[PDB]
């Protein structure tokens, strides 16, 4: 079934992460365009179209970072890690040209050698030990040291085309040393010795310019250091007057160098770095320098070389324009408009037709990166292509001259997503009008009449327009966004950790609304919720969002709207210390919302959506509210509860000793769960009753201290309610990544052993007895009893990055385990394979009523795979949404890419079957009349006859 | 109420389902009418069976008789020299019921194996439909016959309300058992269960299986009966009313002459 349908309603979206090293070579340029991100792959985008031709993704914990990146003409060269594996690759196909391996050193610089006709070689300087390969294939046969390595910083290597390698060597504050060594064999010529007291940092700043020319600038004194590599013998100490000198005070000058790796020679113009924004075009001959087009403003810059000419591309805030204090803005219709210029660098010329000018959407992003393709074509035309880059994370691309200066942009925030949730739609029209009529607070048997008769007579209005249109007939969606009776198409809410708030639909998948935060720094809690629903009408749609810091400590709220993205007029204060935890109060208030109460580091309780009733139904639920939390590094285990109005008291107190156990992960109980059948069938016609438990949490502790043998792994089961330790596993070899699942009374918790490579899949499960409770009120004050657990074992052939239980609105339907694979597939299991109900030895009744007899072998079926085809290569996390038939729940994985599909858990009861012939019916249909009036005619006359005869 | 449905289901399964139980039954009652043919009689069986007409007459109206005739016919009937029913006798076929084994006979044939056509018919049916939820009954039902029930959905969760086009249809045909009747008449032949079954007013009453026997039965069956003139009892009229005779002849005044 499959097969046939391939899309019928599924997407999956690929994305990349932030442009780190990308490239803009290729004179041939067909539609090649390499990019190399900071999440340990290596993608290739399309200039026409924009498509993706081939990706690669090794690491992303901690290791395989890309330093450098350098460029042949068709083959591209790239470090991994910190200077242990180098990999390289080509750009006409997709795969591995060479491999090398270097030594246990820290990669400060890479560059390219040439011996006298092209590159042969390329040049490797590490913290201490340099080496040189070669670049067709791989071989290390040139390696050595250097004179000083221990009070030596080298960095920004230069080569020549003559075959003379130089190194730099600049110490944080003393001296600074210059060597240089042969391209044949490595030998030392010789070494120069500069004194500098005011050379601080060489890494990103000094260049090298027109003939083995060092140029460093100075903003203590306000000069500009010239030396020879090459000849002379000592520096040239230049003062600015020529041009205005305008240093800033706080601020390290930079230098801008450009010179070809194919062309032996270098160039003699660069760009310096001068306050925020100052940049400036000047040539140095030999002693006179030359400073032309003081830019103003020109908040970025670029270099491009196609041939023997020469492009600068400035990039300036112009559309009228009025510069705030760092910021820039026109106040035209739009705003935030930039226009981008291309200049010459041999001579100060401007072309008259490259005049590029584009604008964004959202307000607070600023350029950041740029880089610049020019080509010749034609006689006298020239063409280049500008991609900048968005302050946060986003691609864009502009041409030359067409309708569009906007060709193609592409999401690259949307990789890293930290919460996520699914909203639904509003209402529609038709039946917001039934509903809406259908309401009567106080009315007479005439009035009801008269309203129905009312109703009817629009019916018929509607018919009659139907069937006009029909006799006819026979001779934007965000306006829109109408339910129908199966509701699958929901609006889901996306938040990154860079602070962008994406919103995307189920159906289509198409960006509809996208905000910006004003500002979110790296690893920052986030929690989406939603208080108010769709379903009504008298207020619009609620939707609040709580994000903290680490580092400062600051917590604030938002409270948007999921469906249009406007952010409503209410939003409370907070004050005190960050925030520690927020509950949603099931009980609603007010008109139709629910009530949010979030607890300080003082201990107190704060009410979002302050109201009179709001606090009379807290206040008379009072000793009811319970808050646990836990803690990993203080390893403290705390109960406090509401008392009378507001505040915190102790109740319940556990501690754990952190050396010897580690707090990990802990689960709870959903708060949209409800369970159809509360007993289960035994042997012979007996009931048993189940322990299903609203209120109770499990925690999941490891060993701090790791060993081959010595590994403690075990789960604790409490009661949030009052303490009390129901069940206490501990197993004795497994460590490692561990992953738990919890479901209505089930626990799924898988673990690796160390004494046998293997993962093992431990099943948990809790029974009561016979005989059931009060069956009437269930509450943790009283229930002294303990249930029985079960558990079993299985054997499980994978790694299980990411696992989840389809959820149904009802619980009719079965409860399949989906399961991700580190290849990307997405496997679902069936939750009675791995029951911990499972007879060792085949019994007769156990056999007889349902049962398989138990066996540790579960193997990975090829028919079970929702994912044929689309594979998600990072499979973060899945999340399931219950829809509204029976038996469909909609699975979307995210990741490094987005996919979204419908998961059937029991085929299909609910929908008509798809091979339903109605032509084989219809005929049968029209048949049985036929026949019947021929039947009638046969035994009229067959009556007649036989009266008459 | 849960387990929202399609409204494309109920408009291609309720109707065509019932539609189609009702036009077979139709065309089964019209096809039994057409397949119906009669019997030869021949004219001894006809004069026998007249006879036997006869004497059964003579036997319930005998007392509205006079006491010399009804003896000159019971003579006429016995008749110790010659007799008509003992000398005139016809051809004897050998039988074969015995009185234990018959005794039992009369619950063994009986109607038992009536209902497998049905149970095709619903088979057909159901395999039509694998997977489908037609109604709900509102009848509580046992989880013991929801195998029975579905057959054909994996749910052991769901309660046995819910029903599957197979007893939709058998609970159809029992519903217009009574309502065929409706529109043909007390003798209707539409019943859907007894397909086989031959139910029918009966061409020939008249069955003498053994013509010999049942006229030594009759034989001693009016021997056996006596004699009471209800004639004689004529005082209870003699001391009465004549007030009816007033009564339509004041109601048959009003009507002329055409
Ligand atoms: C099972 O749990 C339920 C709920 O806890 C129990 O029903 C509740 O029982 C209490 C105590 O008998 C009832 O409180 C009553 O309050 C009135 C005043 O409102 C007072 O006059 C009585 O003396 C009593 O204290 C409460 O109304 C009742 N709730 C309901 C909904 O009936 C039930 O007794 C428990 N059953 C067992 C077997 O433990
Ligand atoms: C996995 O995806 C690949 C694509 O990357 C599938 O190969 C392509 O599959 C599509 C249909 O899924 C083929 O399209 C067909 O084209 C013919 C005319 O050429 C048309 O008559 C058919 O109706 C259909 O549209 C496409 O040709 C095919 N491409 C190749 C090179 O085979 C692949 O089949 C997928 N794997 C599966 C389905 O197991």
């Amino acid at each position: 079934v499959y097969e046939d349908q391939v899309g019928k309603f599924d997407w999956r979206q690929q994305y990349v992460g932030k442009v780190k090293f990308a490239s803009l070579e290729f004179s041939p340029g067909s539609k090649k365009l390499v990019v190399a991100t900071e999440k340990n792959v290596i993608a290739a985008l399309n200039s026409r179209t924009g498509e993706i031709l081939w990706r690669h993704v090794d690491k992303g914990t901690a290791e395989g970072a890309v330093d450098a990146m350098l460029l042949h003409g068709q083959d591209v060269i790239t470090v991994s890690n910190g200077g242990r594996i180098m990999r390289s690759w080509e750009t006409n196909i997709g795969g591995l040209n060479w491999e090398i391996t270097l030594d246990s050193g820290s990669f400060q610089a890479l560059g390219l050698v040439g011996l006298q006709e092209s590159v042969r070689y390329i040049a490797v300087l590490k913290k201490t030990t340099l080496a040189l390969h070669h670049l067709s294939s791989g071989h290390l046969k040139w390696v050595e040291h250097l004179p000083e390595s221990d009070s030596i910083h080298y960095q920004m290597v230069y080569s020549y085309g003559s075959g003379v390698v130089w190194a730099l060597g600049v110490v944080p504050f003393s001296h600074v040393n210059i060597v240089k060594f042969n391209v044949e064999d490595g030998e030392i010529v010789q070494q120069v010795r500069v004194s500098t007291p005011w050379l601080q940092h060489l890494s990103g700043a000094c260049g090298v310019v027109d003939e083995a020319v060092l140029v460093c600038p100075d903003p203590s004194s306000r000069s500009l250091q010239t030396l020879a590599l090459e000849t002379e013998w000592e520096l040239r100490q230049i003062p600015l007057q020529s041009l205005d000198l305008e240093f800033g005070s706080g601020f390290q000058p930079r230098v801008l160098p450009t010179q070809p790796n194919p062309v032996d020679a270098s160039r003699a113009q660069f760009f310096l770095h001068l306050s925020p924004s100052h940049y400036a075009l000047l040539q140095y001959h030999y002693g006179t320098l030359s400073l032309l087009k003081n830019f103003p403003q020109t908040a970025l810059v670029s270099f491009a070389t196609t041939g023997e000419k020469t492009v600068a591309a400035v990039m300036a805030c112009r559309n009228s324009f009025s510069e705030k204090s760092s910021s820039k803005d026109s106040l035209a219709c739009f705003n935030q408009t930039y226009t981008i210029n291309l200049y010459l660098v041999e001579t100060g010329r401007r072309l008259l037709d490259t005049t590029i000018t584009f604008s964004l959407e959202q307000s607070g992003t600023r350029p950041e990166r740029l880089y610049i393709q020019v080509f010749l074509k034609k006689d006298d035309s020239v063409g280049y292509r500008a991609l900048v880059q968005t302050e946060d994370h986003l691609l864009l691309f502009l041409q030359q001259l067409a309708g569009k200066v906007v060709l193609w942009s592409r999401e690259e925030s949307l990789a890293e997503v930290v919460c996520l949730e699914m909203v639904d739609l509003p209402l529609t029209g038709a039946q917001a009008e039934l509903e809406g009529e259908f309401g009567k607070k106080a009315d007479g048997l005439l009035g009801m009449f008269l309203k129905r008769l009312s109703s009817q007579l629009i019916l018929l209005q509607a018919w009659t327009s139907h069937l006009w249109k029909m006799f006819y007939d026979a001779r934007i969606n965000i306006d829109t966004l109408a339910r129908d009776e199966f509701n699958l198409q929901k609006m889901m809410v996306m938040v990154t950790a860079s602070g962008k708030l994406f919103g995307i639909e189920s159906s289509s998948g198409t960006i509809l609304w996208k905000q910006y935060l004003p500002n979110v720094k790296p690893d920052s809690s986030f929690k989406l919720m939603v208080q108010r629903t769709t379903a009504h009408f008298p207020h619009p749609p609620q939707c609040t969002l709580l994000v903290k810091d680490k580092e400062s400590g600051m917590s604030s709220l938002y409270v948007f709207n999921p469906i249009f993205g406007k952010w409503s007029q209410v939003a409370p204060p907070v004050l005190k210390r960050p925030i520690l935890q927020s509950l949603l109060l099931p009980v609603m208030d007010q008109d139709y919302a629910k009530v949010l109460l979030l607890i300080d580091d003082e201990y107190k309780v704060t009410a979002f959506p302050a109201t009179r009733n709001v606090l009379r139904q807290l206040h008379e639920l009072a000793p009811s509210i319970f808050f646990y939390l836990v803690d990993a590094e203080q390893g403290r285990l705390c109960g406090y509860r509401l008392r009378k109005d507001l505040t915190t008291e102790l109740s319940w107190e556990l501690t754990i000793p952190p050396e010897v156990q580690r707090i990990v992960k802990v689960k709870g109980k959903r708060s949209s769960e409800h369970v159809h059948s509360q007993g289960r069938v035994m042997g012979d016609r007996s009931v048993l009753y189940k322990s299903l438990n609203p209120n109770l949490l499990a925690v999941v502790t490891e060993s701090t201290d790791a060993h081959h043998e010595r590994t403690f792994i075990g789960i604790f089961l409490i009661d949030g309610v009052t303490g009390r330790i129901i069940h206490s596993s501990v197993q004795k070899k497994a460590k490692g990544p561990v992953h738990i699942v919890h479901s209505e009374n089930w626990v799924v918790y898988q673990y690796w052993n160390t004494k046998a490579r293997r993962n093992e899949f431990t099943v948990l499960e809790l029974y009561e007895g016979t005989e059931q409770y009060n069956a009437t009120a269930f509450s943790s004050l009283d229930r002294p009893q303990l249930p029985q657990v079960l558990q079993q074992s299985y054997i499980f052939p994978s790694s299980i990055s990411a696992m989840e239980a389809t959820i149904t609105e009802r619980g009719i339907t079965s409860r399949h385990l989906l399961i991700g694979l580190p290849s990307g597939a997405i496997l679902s299991l069936p939750k009675a394979l791995l029951d911990p109900r499972r007879p060792e030895i085949p019994t007769e009744q156990s056999r007889e009523e349902n049962l398989i007899p138990y066996s540790p072998d579960v193997q990975i079926h090829a028919e079970r795979f929702i994912n044929y085809n689309q594979t998600v290569s990072r499979m973060r996390g899945i999340y399931t949404a219950p829809s509204g038939l029976e038996s469909t729940c909609l699975v979307v994985a995210y990741g490094l890419d987005i996919y979204q599909t419908r998961v059937y858990p029991s085929k299909q009861f609910d929908v008509l079957k798809d091979d339903y012939d109605y032509v084989l019916i219809s005929s049968v249909l029209f048949g049985l009349v036929f026949a019947t009036m021929i039947t009638k005619r046969l035994a009229q006359v067959k009556l007649l006859n036989r009266a008459w005869r | 109420p849960e387990l929202l449905l399609d409204s494309n289901i109920r408009l291609w399964v309720v109707l065509p389902i019932v539609i189609i139980t009702f036009f077979v039954g139709m065309i089964r009652h019209y096809v039994s009418i057409l397949l119906q043919s009669d019997k030869k009689l021949t004219q001894e069986q006809v004069s026998d069976s007249q006879v036997l007409i006869r004497s059964r007459v003579l036997r319930e109206n005998g007392k509205y008789i006079p006491k010399q005739s009804f003896l000159t016919r019971k003579y006429y009937f016995n008749n110790p020299e010659d007799g008509f029913f003992k000398k005139t006798k016809r051809k004897v076929v050998p039988p074969s019921p015995m009185t234990d084994p018959t005794m039992l006979t009369d619950m063994m044939k009986g109607n038992v194996t009536n209902v497998l056509p049905m149970i095709l018919i619903g088979g057909w049916i159901n395999m039509t439909f694998s997977g489908f939820v037609t109604t709900k009954v509102p009848f509580p039902l046992t989880l013991r016959f929801k195998p029975m029930l579905q057959q054909g959905i994996e749910l052991l969760t769901l309660d046995a309300s819910w029903v599957s086009s197979a007893s939709w249809y058998f609970l159809n045909v029992f519903g217009l058992r009574s309502i065929y009747s409706l529109i043909l008449g007390q003798d209707n032949a539409a019943d859907q269960s007894r397909m086989m079954q031959e139910q029918m007013t009966g061409a020939a009453m008249a069955m003498p299986a053994d013509t010999n026997k049942a006229f030594k039965t009759e034989w001693e069956a009016l021997e056996l009966t006596d004699h009471q003139w209800a004639l004689d009892d004529v005082e209870e009229e003699l001391m009465a009313k004549d007030l009816h005779f007033e009564g339509m002849f004041k109601k048959e005044l009003q009507t002329s002459i055409f």
